[PDB]
């Protein structure tokens, strides 16, 4: 059907019409050197720093240095076919990226070119890749919750719209899983999502996209991809492109969520670009401004008050506050949370989720290590019910987990510590959760209810999981109105507490599990 | 009257006629398109060239632009008119209120007060924090510094000190945000405005989004206001949000200024760039400045050149450690490294001094046993080394305290513990009069009566 | 659906061969505003037709 | 490459030549020096480590075309700094500073076929308005471009060729 | 499966558009070079020098 | 016609100056007459002024300044296809055995871009190697990378020969073996050990060993990889062996130092991760075919945090660890089941039964590992009878991981066996869940499937 | 290839007369100012370790005696200094 050759022809026919043949003057230079992806251009007396220089073929380079007699630029693509003497044209444009809600569902190169097969973009103009985040007076305190699918992080480590929450851990610990589950969970909650893949294997990205499409989320995400074989200047500039695409929503009074797949590999690609320019390195051979690199990036994930949205959008949007929520991922060699780049980023974000390999190998997944992981915005970001039921649960587990260190050999006070152990242990057996199985705040809330009110002190550690499955089926059959209510509101009251206690006593009494 | 001739990152080179070359630290100006960019010159190269740092985004600058030589250094509003308002590094107002009605403007580069003018004070300052004013008491008009890695508590501690010292203090106050989060600046501004203390605090903010020149000079912009309030005869509080960023911004620019790297890639002038600032934040015979500085230590390395050179400039140094925070013991102060110039028998009396040194001796003796305990287990200790260990763990617990600014985290209400009320509790724990209580009876409580009262519930 | 689409592709292509020769002329007459005759190109348009 | 180390010497030579109203003699003197630099034997001597005041004198010996005071002094300074090889670029930047001073420019016009000499008149009249400078033209022929014309004036170009129109249409699609 | 089908349709439509698109410019270039002449070339240079 | 002239020579780095408009492009090949033989140079950089800096794919002794240099217009090209099976070649694709010319018809450039995003296979198969330990504890993804961390004296090369055999007979795939910077002595006897097992006609060999200048050791892996790409384009499933990836890193470090670039993390080149990725990203399963890779990895200073191991492990899927111990006990292949791992072991990819079977045998063996610690200090009879059963099942599981290879017959006499995956899952479910408890452990040793273990117990 | 304080008007002086007269070996002129180090042109009779006297009442220590330059460190506040003094 939709291979309407008539439309395919009229499409090109319009272009032949809306095309201007009039001459235009431009400024020109010559490539003088080529090495390891860096270009040295002589001429361009009118180039400006940060500019896009257009090369033969459909390719660009970014002007980094304006030396006295030459321009230094990095090629954004395969550089091998350039040669001394080729002419280059100075476009009057600072580095720019297509932006718009028409990107949703597209897989895109860091320059905005679509790398899937589905043809050109529909986009609302261009945005600058390097910008300065809103000032101190434009922000607003983060208030609204962002729900992942996971009991562990939604209870212990809440994330709010406008927050920045580092996911850090060793390799093969479930970082990408814990991130794309959060992306998938926004499938219906009105938050646009963005996934930036830096230095990832291409097969991994194709599988991630296939799973995003499997669960229906792909229609709500933008995927910006710069694979391991891509130039170091595309890996280094990718997350700025992703942030430029998210600020489009932030500034129009909407919400977005952006995920940087590795900001360790961005730091490594920047270290490459920097050492190839002979810049003196510092600690661990990273440049001096490796902090500023991540700082000026992550400082854009903000929440902005309604006056900023009004003034930016020229008065078209009233009373709404936009936000952009960031989940950068960092990889830590041998569980070292104390190396130059992991600490630089722990020093920028508003918390961190630390995934521990010892817990991950012991089958505890997601392996959220409490005590090291925190949310600097705290409970202000949770729903009223979740804030109530959770309490200080995470420090309760953080205690239980060290108590398991000394109690490993022997223990005194050996009843209260005995019941403390049993409780914490059943709760840990309760927090582990299967991948791709998100659960709404109603389910998490009634499960945390069961856990807190002592309703699980009967059943064995062996039974927990089927207990939860049966409970979530029971309340799915019976109390769907109460679920429809708690999912619609913060939903805490003595009335709802009574309804929950009644559901709990009744299930334990007559239900199968 | 001058031309741009190079643009490398944040540093710009400008060429002037031979007879008109600007002086060092004079401020130039460029029309960066639909913008106005201020440059501060750092070096007079030869032949009329001058090398400058841009106080703003360097992107978009062409070569050959025309720059105008303002013949005076950067100058900021100062005095009573700047009170309760947020300002740039350039002294421009950043909140959406009108112009600053300042009467007078001061250049941000100044000489330190003479050795003749300094003053010294023994007058102790009391804070609600057990560990700080036991192990490291500090005095009115002196310097304090909080050393810590990333995310160990050196901002929460500074907000608690603000709460405990700054509301109960009559004079004015100044808060300089140097290369830290803008979220926290907005949070602090609204806390102050909603508690109606904002009319006593002056705020300068040069946060982490900004380019290197702003982070480089914002600390001097704040010191200039603190110095104006000092010279008026008042006594002032000066809070600096992270002084490490002031040297990091210098490291970022150093190599572009054409200077050879030093020990760990740091600028060769690290100790001088640091001293020239910290020598003018001092109290004097005409007025006093009390200052608290957060000091980031990179990669938790307390021997990195920057913390190592900073240590010498402070009276009381409070050292926060990650290995204590991971135990959930907040504030995570390390009592075997916190120290104070004020901890003398002559200054704090014999009882306070003696209790502090007893605590240090027990905790160090406990550190010495941690390896034998690790290898051979605890049952191999002599019958009294087990007593040392149990008391050391009780003391470790008891140094924890709940804060009014941490309710958002733990829910537990804050506690304010007076000094008289804490040296008594530690004398008790050490002398043995609380062996019956469990360890967890001491965790996150105020006075010692709360511990004996908490033991009743386990 | 895959076999359906592979049939649709030929159905479309064999018509777009009629449009290639029109666009090739309109594009030139946009680039070279001395509008051009078909006659002199009637054979070139035929190889453009063929190679699609 | 000596583009950067030549600027001070060309500027000094030009500022001196102006004070004495000898710009043309200086240009011919530099053009001769930059030629003696290219001889096979002299380019050998310029590379070997001779003492500056010996290399300079052996170089001076090969030129009676230099006004003994001011050209030889320039040679002696450049020799003391070890920069005699920069002369071929001192010449180019001297010509550039001259063309700037006298408000002159030189335009290349590249076309598929030679122009009708009325087109050239209008082109020069137009460019002498685009630029303040009195403009020469160098017409050049290149059959890759197939219609229209390229006007290149310094680092500015006007891509009037139909070849440009085609390559710029292809990338709209 | 029903969204994979649609992705396949979009991709096939795009490849067809790409082919027609490049044949259009190739044809226009051949038409141009087979139909440009001095009477039009002089008119093009006249146009651009009238706005040079 | 030659146009360039050598202008500098410093070690292996040679600079040549061309006419200003004829400058070669990067990675283009050049050649010069180094006396009585030609020498090939590969461009690495373009400096200003028509000068181009190259690295010599050979010894640079005897090079004068001013020699004429001829600019070949294309990168180093090698012969590819069926014609290269059973031959030995060096970096430049020249026959290095004595058997004369290579009768290829097509030659490919060794520098190429990785498969684009829409060429990758939209599926995830498994490569059934036919070895029990590997297919149970560490399955291979078709198109994945496999580390092989064994030391010496454990049979790494006989495992390699067994994989080469199985993927040729039981599949229709060829193999390519790229020898990057290792002992020539080992290469000669790998060639013989393969020629006298009749697999030499199923593998294409390329060698750059330790005696070779740095450029050879650098580009030989790309030569091997492009031959494997030619085989992939035919629609086959191919297997690519790299003799040591660590030496492929170190050759790049040497070359980078020669070019004078600033050093990086622990002395490595600044472009370490990109040099690694541009290789490891070309071996993937494509819609037409696939290249699987088995790569021997050496970890410096036994430090898995060193930049080179850390960068390599970002690409590996599976990981098999050979152990001297498991060989001492007489079990071959000497794979260690407790340290071997594969990120294909997930219910969502390999299935639930296989997952929990592998996890079973893992837990059984890692308990036995400490029951045998008790037995050493306190003697056997100290054990509960709940444990004397675990020991007797662990011993049988441990035996059943042995297998006879078609390549090991020259040692064992017993005929080689190819065990399908289904058979291994059956056998280990059986042994674990107490079935077959009635027959002795030596009925499992070196047997093959379990249906053969019952017979070996019959005739025992 | 980078310059060594060969700058336009100093070169022009030599163009006018290369063998400049020995006008004063006693004095020179500042050509650079940065980070408390100044480069002085002239001072043919400077000695290593010698005190050099600047405008105001300030001094510098001549530490680098090079081919056409003296590198000297200012013993006090330097920002007041300027090229050409
Ligand atoms: N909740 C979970 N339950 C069970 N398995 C999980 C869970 N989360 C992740 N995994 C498993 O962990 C493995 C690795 O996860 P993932 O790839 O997301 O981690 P990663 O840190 O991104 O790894 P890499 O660093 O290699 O990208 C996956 O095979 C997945 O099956
Ligand atoms: N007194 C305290 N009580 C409880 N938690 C605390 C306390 N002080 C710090 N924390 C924890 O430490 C985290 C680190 O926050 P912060 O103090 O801002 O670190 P940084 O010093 O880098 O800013 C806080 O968000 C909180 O989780
Ligand atoms: N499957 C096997 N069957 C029998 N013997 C084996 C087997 N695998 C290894 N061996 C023995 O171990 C030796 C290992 O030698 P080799 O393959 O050269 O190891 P490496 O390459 O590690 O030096 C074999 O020669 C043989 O004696
Ligand atoms: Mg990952
Ligand atoms: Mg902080």
């Amino acid at each position: 059907m939709q291979l309407n050759s008539t439309e395919i022809s009229e499409l090109i026919k319009q272009r032949i019409a809306q095309f201007n043949v009039v001459s235009e003057a431009h400024n020109e230079g010559t490539i003088v050197s080529v090495s390891d992806g860096v270009i040295r251009i002589h001429g361009l007396a009118d180039c400006m720093q940060g500019e896009m220089i257009s090369l033969p073929g459909n390719r660009y380079a970014i002007a980094l240095n304006l030396e006295r007699d030459s321009v230094g630029a990095v090629v954004m693509g395969p550089y091998a076919d350039l040669a001394e003497g080729m002419k280059v044209k100075c476009t009057g444009r600072i580095l720019e990226v297509p932006v718009g809600r028409g990107l949703l569902g597209r897989v895109v190169n860091t320059l905005g070119a679509p790398i899937d097969g589905k043809g050109p973009l529909d986009h609302d103009g261009f945005s600058a890749v390097e910008a300065i985040a809103p000032g101190v007076i434009e922000r607003q305190s983060v208030d609204q919750p962002v729900q992942t699918g996971y009991k562990a992080v939604d209870s212990m480590i809440p994330i709010g719209r406008g927050q920045r929450e580092l996911i850090i851990g060793d390799r093969q610990t479930g970082k990408t899983a814990l991130a794309i589950d959060a992306i998938i969970n926004q499938r219906d909650s009105g938050i646009k999502c963005i996934y930036v893949a830096i230095g990832q294997k291409a097969s991994t990205i194709s599988n991630v996209v296939r799973k995003l499409e499997e669960h229906g989320a792909l229609a709500n995400t933008i995927v910006v991809v710069a694979t391991a074989s891509e130039s170091a200047a595309l890996q280094y500039l990718a997350p700025y492109a992703g942030c430029a695409m998210g600020e489009y929503f932030r500034d129009r009074g909407e919400d977005a969520l952006i995920i940087y797949d590795d900001l360790s590999k961005q730091a490594v690609a920047y270290r490459q670009i920097s050492l190839l320019l002979r810049r003196p390195p510092g600690r661990e051979a990273f440049p001096g401004d490796v902090f500023y690199l991540h700082s000026r990036l992550l400082e854009r994930a903000a929440r902005v008050n309604a006056e900023y949205v009004e003034a930016f959008t020229k008065g078209e949007v009233k009373g709404k506050t936009g936000s952009l929520t960031a989940l950068p991922i960092i990889e830590t060699q041998a569980g070292d949370v104390s190396a130059f780049v992991p600490t630089n980023v722990i020093s920028i974000t508003d918390g961190q989720i630390f995934l521990e390999t010892n817990l991950f190998n012991a089958g505890i997944r997601p392996a959220v290590n409490p005590g090291i992981s925190v949310s600097r915005v705290g409970g202000a970001a949770q729903t009223k019910i979740m804030k109530k039921l959770s309490g200080g649960i995470r420090t309760a587990l953080a205690q239980y987990r060290e108590l398991a260190a000394f109690s490993q050999f022997a223990s005194d006070l050996d009843d209260a510590t005995r019941k403390q152990l049993d409780h914490g242990q059943k709760v840990t057996e309760l927090l582990k959760q299967k991948q791709y199985a998100p659960m709404s705040v109603a389910q998490q809330s009634l499960v945390l209810f069961a856990a807190e009110r002592g309703y699980l002190a009967d059943v064995e550690l062996s039974k927990i999981g089927s207990f939860e499955a049966a409970l979530l089926a029971y309340v799915d059959r019976d109390h769907a109105p109460l679920m429809q209510e708690i999912n619609q509101t913060g939903g805490y009251n003595d009335e709802i507490e009574g309804k929950l206690k009644g559901i709990l006593d009744s299930f334990k009494a007559t239900q199968s599990w | 009257t001058g031309k741009i001739v190079q643009v490398i990152g944040a540093v710009v080179d400008v060429e002037f006629p031979q007879d008109a070359v600007p002086r060092v630290y004079d401020a130039l100006e460029v029309q960066n398109g639909n913008e106005r960019l201020v440059l501060e010159v750092q070096q007079q190269l030869g032949g009329g060239i001058v090398r400058t740092i841009a106080m703003g985004s360097s992107d978009g600058l062409r070569r050959g632009l025309d720059v105008k030589d303002l013949e005076h250094p950067i100058e900021v509003p100062v005095g009573k008119a700047t009170l309760g308002r947020i300002m740039n590094v350039l002294g421009e107002p950043v909140d959406m209120k009108g112009e600053i009605g300042e009467e007078e403007r001061w250049a941000i580069h100044r000489a330190a007060p003479s050795y003749e003018e300094l003053s010294n004070s023994q007058e102790l300052l009391e804070t609600g924090i057990k560990v700080i004013d036991l192990m490291a008491p500090f005095a009115k008009g002196g310097k304090v510094g909080l050393f810590g890695g990333a995310g160990v508590g050196k901002t929460v501690n500074m907000m608690e000190l603000i709460r405990n010292i700054a509301i109960e203090h009559s004079g004015y106050s100044v808060f300089a945000g140097v290369g830290e989060r803008t979220r926290e600046g907005n949070d602090f501004y609204h806390e102050m405005t909603d508690s109606n203390v904002i009319d006593k605090v002056s705020l300068v903010y040069g946060q982490m989004n900004e380019p290197p020149g702003n982070r480089l000079r914002v600390a001097l912009t704040g010191l200039t206001m603190a110095e104006k309030f000092r010279d008026e005869g008042r006594d002032v509080l000066l809070f600096v949000d992270n002084i490490y960023r002031y040297t990091l911004a210098g490291t970022e620019v150093s190599a572009l200024l054409g200077r050879m790297p030093s020990a760990v890639g740091y600028q060769p002038t690290l100790a001088e760039e640091m001293g020239v600032l910290q020598e003018r934040i001092t109290s004097t015979k005409t007025g006093s400045i009390t200052s608290v500085q957060a000091v980031y230590v990179p990669a938790d390395d307390l021997t990195d050149p920057s913390p190592a050179t900073t240590f010498a400039h402070l009276d009381a140094t409070v050292v926060l450690s990650r290995q204590i925070a991971s135990l959930g013991i907040y504030p995570a102060v390390d009592p075997l490294d916190s120290t104070s110039r004020q901890l003398d028998p002559l200054v704090v009396g014999q009882e306070h001094y003696d209790t502090a040194r007893g605590v240090q001796s027990i905790l160090q003796r406990y550190q010495e046993l941690k390896d034998i305990i690790a290898i051979l287990g605890m049952d191999e200790l002599s019958e009294e080394d087990k007593l040392v260990v149990a008391r050391a763990r009780k003391i470790q617990r008891f140094l924890s305290q709940p804060f009014f600014v941490a309710e958002v985290f733990t829910g537990s209400p804050g506690k304010y513990v007076s000094l008289k009320d804490t040296i008594r509790g530690f004398k008790g724990i050490m002398e043995g009069e609380y062996d019956h209580l469990p360890e967890q009876a001491f965790y996150m409580v105020g006075s010692i009566e709360e511990a004996v009262e908490k033991a009743k519930k386990l | 659906a895959q076999a359906e689409i592979e049939a649709e592709r030929k159905r479309a292509r064999e018509e777009l061969r009629k449009q290639v020769a029109i666009l090739a002329v309109a594009g030139a007459e946009k680039i070279i505003e001395r509008s051009v005759d078909e006659a002199a190109n009637s054979d070139i348009v035929d190889k453009l037709v063929a190679e699609l | 490459e000596f583009i950067t180390v030549a600027r001070p010497y060309a500027k000094a030579a030009f500022d001196f030549a102006v004070e004495h109203q000898s710009v043309e003699r200086w240009q011919d003197m530099l053009a001769f020096a930059a030629e003696v630099t290219k001889n096979e034997q002299m380019a050998e001597l310029l590379s070997g480590a001779l003492a500056p005041e010996t290399l300079a004198e052996s170089f001076i010996a090969v030129a009676g075309e230099q006004l003994d005071e001011n050209g030889q002094n320039l040679i002696r300074v450049m020799a003391e700094n070890g920069r005699l090889n920069a002369l071929p670029d001192v010449l180019e930047q001297f010509i550039h500073l001259r063309a700037v001073s006298e408000a002159t420019a030189e335009v290349d016009v590249i076309s598929a076929a030679a122009l009708s000499e009325q087109q050239l008149a209008k082109i020069s009249a137009a460019m002498e308005k685009r630029l303040s400078r009195k403009v020469k033209l160098n017409a050049k022929i290149d059959k890759s471009v197939m219609a229209g014309v390229i006007i290149r004036a310094g680092d500015m170009v006007i891509d009037g060729s139909v070849r440009g129109r085609l390559e710029r249409l292809a990338d709209v699609l």
